[PDB]
């Protein structure tokens, strides 16, 4: 017998939601064109769901960790769980500011039980849309608990790959992410959730460009769970 | 140095569906 | 919305690798009771409904010609394939009698692309195997990726050691055994690896005369890429 | 050299109890 994450909590928790767009022309990566539809429509899910959810936009490596840093030291006690979104450019392993890059182990670092005790046996969920490489998918026709366990992180695209998006629609996994949990955000396990999420930008989604480099690609999201409990947004 | 790979190392690439 | 077909001849193979001798060139320990965890997950896995196999003391060619060769196979009358890996390990690596080889080389042998016959199949990879050495103190017309519906299950947290004792055995093993034991036929695939999170993190903790490795904790870490929901019973 | 690095590098360390 197992149980799922006590959500009896005056509030559902924090969502920082980290809209990067502009980056400085020395980084030399591009304007993230179509970021700003993610960001709105991940803001009102995220709300829906009950998250206090709050935009910053177009941050250095130095305020992405320092925004994080100063978020674990605020007092969780009332919170069910916590949310951060990362709209960027990335690399594996690797996150984009503004001005360049930081390793996303750091700016998760932060909320390890033993560096926010406030959320110690509560989920802390991270959602990255961001890229984790260049390679693309052709596709074929007395108790103690681990400093890192509750941890949840939900990758756009698979350890290496590319990360699409349409500057029209947006993000594929965005869309996708922000589909289910409409439909599904209340009444299904983040596990279910997740997976729904998979298969929608799995199947439902494919490249199209007029470069044939980049021509019919394909996607797979990828989640990583140190999580202990069932999680539902109730 | 190749240019189909700019886009990529930069973000460049998107889907124009 | 839908759960994986598991209407099929067989559910599918298991291969267990049992790596427990290593050469005196590599300086790895003789990992005891991994014997032990091999008997248990055999039996396990056996009752899940696998056609289970079980090597021993493989060098990394043979571990690879192994998955190699069996992704090479028919499984067009199998619902789905598990590999279990038990033995040294290293970040992203796995070792073999004689050396090291990357998880990644291991597994793409059983990409879409690789091996038809499981497209759309879950394909499962359990590992039980350290990632570093970090320790954790605790606290108080369609087309599909590639790289889709592969899930890794990994006994430890990226970058962290794995404990085992010589009498009872892994505890990441000694948990999964536990749960599946008793709910391996009616819980889903993640819902089943959740409860081992927990069961390591919270019914775990270390004990040696050395207080370097003293009251050490641990908590598993799972990387899901399925599209569909995962029980092992029609 | 530390030999519980040296433990840790060859996975000799075992829980015991």
């Amino acid at each position: 017998p197992t149980y799922q994450y006590n959500m009896n909590f005056e509030k559902l928790g924090k969502c920082i939601i980290i809209n990067n767009k502009n980056f400085d022309k020395v980084t030399g990566m591009g304007v993230r064109n179509g970021t700003d539809k993610d960001a709105e429509a991940l803001f009102k899910c995220f709300r829906s769901l009950g998250f206090d959810v709050i935009v910053y936009n177009d941050c250095s490596c130095a305020k992405m960790q320092d925004l994080l840093k100063k978020a674990s030291e605020e007092d969780h006690t009332n919170a069910a769980c916590f949310a951060c979104i990362l709209l960027s450019h990335g690399e594996e392993n690797v996150i984009y500011g503004k001005d360049g890059v930081t390793p996303i182990k750091d700016l998760t670092a932060h909320f390890r039980g033993d560096r926010c005790k406030t959320l110690l046996e509560k989920p802390k969920l991270f959602f990255i849309q961001a890229a984790r490489g260049t390679e693309l998918d052709d596709g074929i026709q007395r108790y103690k608990i681990p400093v890192e366990a509750d941890f949840l992180f939900a990758y756009s695209t698979v350890p290496g790959y590319y990360s699409w998006r349409s500057p029209g629609r947006g993000s594929w996994f965005v869309q996708a992410l922000c589909s289910i949990l409409e439909e599904h955000g209340k009444d299904l396990e983040i596990m279910q959730i997740l997976t729904r999420v998979n298969d929608r930008v799995a199947r439902h989604f494919e490249s199209q460009s007029d470069d044939p480099h980049f021509h019919e690609k394909k996607q797979i999201p990828c989640v990583v769970s140190m999580l202990t409990k069932e999680l539902y947004f109730s | 140095e190749t240019h189909a790979d700019y886009l990529l190392r930069t973000g460049q690439v998107v889907d124009i569906s």
